[PDB]
C-alpha cells in the first residue's frame, strides 16, 4: 500500500515511508536532504503548505507540492488523468 | 520511519 517510486524524482530505489494515515507516498532520503530514515512515526511533506505552516487542503496529484486554503487559488488545475489536480510543474495534457 | 527497496528505472 505505498508506492515503488519517489514521490518527489519519480524514481525508484531506498524509500522513506509515510506513517500518515491512507497515505501511500514515500520519497528517498536524498529527495528529503535526510542522512537516516526519521526516528519514529513520520508525516511527509505532502501534508504540508508549499507556502506556509498550514497543513494543506489541496494537493497536486503528481508530486509533493500542496496547499492550505490562504495559499491554494491558481495554484492547481485539473488534468487528463481523471481530472486529478496537478500543479505548474507539470503538462496538464500529459501530467 | 520503515523504508523498503524498490527498483530504478531505465
Ligand atoms: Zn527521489
Ligand atoms: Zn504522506
Ligand atoms: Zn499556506
Ligand atoms: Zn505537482
Amino acid at each position: 500500500m505505498h508506492e515503488d517510486y519517489c514521490f518527489q524524482c519519480g524514481d525508484g530505489g531506498e524509500l522513506v515511508m509515510c506513517d500518515k494515515k491512507d497515505c501511500p507516498k514515500a520519497y528517498h532520503l536524498l529527495c528529503l536532504n535526510l542522512t537516516q530514515p526519521p526516528y519514529g512515526k513520520w508525516e511527509c511533506p505532502w501534508h504540508q503548505c508549499d507556502e506556509c505552516s498550514s497543513a494543506a487542503v489541496s494537493f497536486c496529484e503528481f508530486c509533493p507540492h500542496s496547499f492550505c486554503k490562504d495559499h491554494e487559488k491558481g495554484a492547481l488545475v485539473p488534468s487528463a488523468l481523471e481530472g486529478r489536480l496537478c500543479c505548474s510543474e507539470h503538462d496538464p495534457m500529459a501530467p | 520511519a520503515r523504508t523498503k527497496q524498490t527498483a530504478r528505472k531505465s
